[PDB]
């Protein structure tokens, strides 16, 4: 009603279902559709669902390796208002540079009709833009099978 | 009552109207009208006429449009650091920025109802002025990268042409839109 | 303070702007401190080097006295014209003024080039480098001593 | 600039073509340094560490309205032949600026 | 009741009425009388009696200014409670110093009886400490003719 | 209700009585009685008893009540600013009028009510007393001019003289008043 | 319902429950399993069960207990510097107990439910753990007494055998606890 999550209508909601997906009104006045905050949004049971034999095996450690990034990167993104961005370090350039590039290609894909695969190989692509060795949560197999993707195979082919 | 926004039947009228458009007791204190309240409106109309504007107004329109609204939002994300370490610890960017925006607030969304001329403003004027102000914007953010401090850049003479376009009539506008065109070219390109 | 539930959401939406505030004030000081620590080093540098000037200085002037006369010494330094023309030009950290003073000395602004009390005249040398790295050691210290209060103001 | 020490050592500042005067005591470099702040045209004043290890400290009430001098300590006559450790004294200063006496 | 503005007998009162007058207890610890805060107070039949012919052509545009000008010198007054006033740029002291002005002068006027062109002096001396170029709500003609006043003349 | 103002019984009364005293916790519990927030309190007879005064006590009583209101006023001023940046960042001029501010808090408004002296006060004390007052007030105001440090005023032994200065009888302080006048303008032309 | 604790459930719980765990979302979010505040938490039966647990684990568990809780408590008084300047600024008597506090809260209190054999641990297991822990701190408070520098204590692979106490079998456990604690000391005596 005034997106307030303490009203009663979402708050026993929450305990009823699994998850939420709650869209983000700056966002939605950035230009960005659809506008789907991954900051506060949950999903319960994805663990069951996703993983080998129903999906590809790389699927969890994407997923928490692009949260922590965009996390990481949102803070930098204010700071730099204040202090500058040639007072950064390296990898906070790094940072600021991901998380603006994704919120450019991978929220905003408009009325595009996306198959996992290709959701997959947007989110490798953007991760070849951290230096190697920072992503922490990946393995080693997957960092040495899927890293290395050019941006521009959806920067050249929006 | 009271101004509550909470009351049931603000509530009640919110889950069906198309467009909304709320005002500010605090804009309308210190006589700043029409006094919407830009935060907390919206409207539901706006992509469904984009073919009629491009057919009658012009065919950048939405776009000058959505960047009006980029500055607008790039200014209301940014006075949350002003309120808390002052205007004057900002880069010259985010100073630009504030400047840009309080053009804008104080020139493009300001209306006197009780004016001569400014009581009525067709669209073709609108999308004069707001054309005139990106342009101004596009000029400033160039002229910082060569140096020019902001302090410098708001002295100029063309900040008094975009200031009082308002009052313009509307079979006079034609010739200071394109006056004003070409200052902005004649203040950046001399002042370094 | 009226209370309403538009109100409470207000006051809610100024508690959590403060609790960002914060988090970001905290950010800055990181960044001031980790400037402040890098600039300790070049100081602690700058003064070691004045130190071994100001040895070498004082060990020539004190056989220069022996050789050439303190009163040759005493009518050498009254020939010179002292200099107090300074640039003290400003410089920008984090927004305050320092001053960063540069010397207008010119190597031709001292008398008699023709040095027969040659040990004199080595002294003068001496002093004159010596003078720079005094110069060179405010520079730095004056930045650091502003760079502190900086943080302190943060805190 | 201005530069304040014992007269054993006044006339090499005049060699290096700089202003400098004699003192011998704390009393005589404090009226000294208070005849300097009055004056004009000094950007700097280098005051031995003997004579007044607190060269900024002895002028506080009347350096509060004006920043144009800077002052410095500097090295003893005697005690710059032996030496001293410019990495003590920096364990002071960063306790003066951060106040945690924390240095490693 | 506990000077809330949002109480059921104001709010019901405003709703019905043609404007209201409202008095400061601020303006009131400092002993400035009358102490009528002016910008929550509200005339809506000011615009039929008065301009041309009725009062003076320069009343409304005059009237607009000092609100504009005085909503900034309270906002900066906020702002130097946070930032300290040394911080303070010449443009942001200017409207200080006009606000701090605008209550020891305009407002505080004791028992004394003000005709309006009086009233009218007063707030174009006070104007007259701003720069010219700020003053956007008036037009120019009207500030070549009335601008460049000193309020010390009338009082020493 | 818990010191909760806006209580219904609070503003019922205080549409029908003519004088309003405030009573404060912040000073209950740090022992400064009598405890009256004379920022919150007023009183609507004051003008009505100034011809009784200017016959009853003295003919500038009313002159000196508003010149210790006034300073009470610039005291509670100050004291915003020097918590933010500090006691040391003020002025010698601030610094007097905090002094002076705190030497009437802690002599002249504080009472205890079960000392055998301090109990009951005549109008001619309290007005001895602010006397006494303004004239310390007033030699440090000129003393400071002549280059004279706040640290040398306050260790003066005359401020003593004025604390003990409601402890002394009835009877004793017509002779008290006197000897502390005297002091005040000696030591204040022998200092400096 | 949005994790504070003046919620009237759990204010009327925690007058009567004997053993208050709280978890933290702060925690949580660093994936420190499990989310318990050893703050915030407290106990009230360990006085009672200090007569079982000297008997049935060891003569040393209660006041060996004791010393990691102090080693946790030390290391909470030095945040307030530690978020000032970075821990390479420290000295090394307490980046020291800073290097401890990280392995005991990593290696100890830290614990996977869905691993297979750290889903379990009987009591003697974490008593060998506790003992190895302080052993290491000792021998590295000794060291630094005679003027090693802390970088060459923390390069000894014994750390890593700490680290793999966890996950260790819990029959395998009697051989490996006495191999670290013969290699512990072995390695700090060689130590310069």
């Amino acid at each position: 009603p005034d997106d307030d999550r303490t009203h009663p209508i979402p708050d026993l909601t929450g305990y009823i279902t699994e998850g939420q997906i709650q869209l983000s009104r700056e966002l939605h006045r950035k230009g960005i559709y659809p506008p789907i905050d991954p900051l506060p949004s949950l999903s319960r049971l994805m663990n069951n669902g996703v993983g080998k034999g129903k999906t590809r095996e790389d699927h969890k450690q994407v997923s928490d390796q692009l949260y922590s990034a965009y996390a990481n990167g949102v803070d930098i993104r204010k700071l730099v208002a204040i202090i500058g961005e040639d007072a950064l370090t390296e990898n906070d350039r790094r940072y600021l540079q991901f998380a603006d590039a994704f919120e450019r290609f991978f929220i905003n894909q408009g009325q595009q009709n996306r198959s996992i695969e290709e959701s997959l190989q947007i989110a490798w692509a953007l991760l070849s833009m951290l230096p190697q060795g920072e992503l922490k949560r990946i393995s080693k197999d997957h960092i040495g099978k899927y890293y290395g993707q050019k941006l521009e195979e959806i920067w050249g082919a929006p | 009552p009271g101004g509550d926004m909470s009351e049931p039947v603000t509530q009640s009228t919110l889950r069906i109207v198309g467009a909304f458009w709320r005002l500010d007791a605090s804009l309308a204190f210190r006589r700043h009208f029409p006094a919407i309240n830009w935060n907390g409106s919206y409207s539901l109309f706006t992509s469904a006429l984009d073919p009629w504007y491009r057919e009658n107004v012009a065919e950048d329109y939405p776009e000058l449009r959505d960047a009006i609204s980029e500055l607008l939002q790039r200014e209301a994300g940014l006075q949350e650091i002003v309120q808390l370490v002052g205007p004057d610890a900002l880069q010259d960017a985010e100073r630009l920025v504030i400047e840009v925006g309080r053009i804008i607030r104080e020139d493009f969304l300001q209306q006197n109802a009780y004016h001569e001329v400014d009581a009525y403003c067709s669209m073709k004027k609108a999308y004069g002025i707001m054309k005139m102000i990106l342009a101004f914007y596009k000029e400033a953010e160039a002229a910082i990268k060569r140096g020019v401090s902001i302090d410098e850049i708001l002295q100029l003479p063309v900040l008094e042409r975009i200031g009082r376009a308002r009052y313009v009539s509307e079979e006079e506008f034609p010739a200071y839109f394109e006056e004003a065109m070409k200052e902005i070219q004649g203040a950046f390109k001399a002042l370094a | 303070v009226s209370p309403t539930r538009m109100n409470l959401l207000q006051r809610r939406g100024q508690l959590r702007l403060a609790q960002k505030g914060v988090d970001l004030l905290k950010k800055k000081r990181d960044a001031l401190v980790a400037e402040f620590f890098g600039l300790v080093r070049e100081a602690m540098e700058a003064r070691k080097a004045l130190d071994q000037a100001a040895k070498e200085a004082y060990a020539a002037l004190l056989l220069a006295q022996a050789f050439d006369g303190p009163e040759v010494v005493a009518g050498a330094a009254l020939g010179v014209p002292p200099l107090e023309g300074v640039e003290a030009e400003v410089e920008n950290v984090w927004g305050s003024k320092v001053p960063r003073l540069k010397a207008t000395f010119p190597d031709g602004a001292l008398l008699s080039p023709v040095g027969t009390p040659a040990y004199t005249l080595e002294a003068s040398r001496a002093f004159r480098r010596y003078a720079e790295a005094l110069i060179r050691v405010a520079n730095t210290e004056t930045r650091l001593k502003k760079i502190g209060e900086e943080i302190k103001k943060t805190t | 600039m201005a530069v304040i020490a014992d007269p054993e050592t006044a006339q090499g500042f005049r060699l290096a073509g700089l202003e400098g005067y004699g003192a011998s005591s704390a009393e005589e470099a404090q009226s000294l340094l208070e005849t300097l702040v009055e004056r004009g045209g000094y950007a700097l004043v280098a005051v031995d560490e003997a004579l007044l290890p607190d060269p900024e400290r002895a002028v506080e009430r009347l350096m509060r309205g004006r920043d144009l001098p800077v002052l410095l300590p500097i090295a003893g006559l005697k005690e710059a032949f032996q030496g001293h450790d410019v990495e003590g004294y920096m364990r002071e200063l960063v306790r003066k600026t951060i106040g945690f006496d924390i240095k490693l």
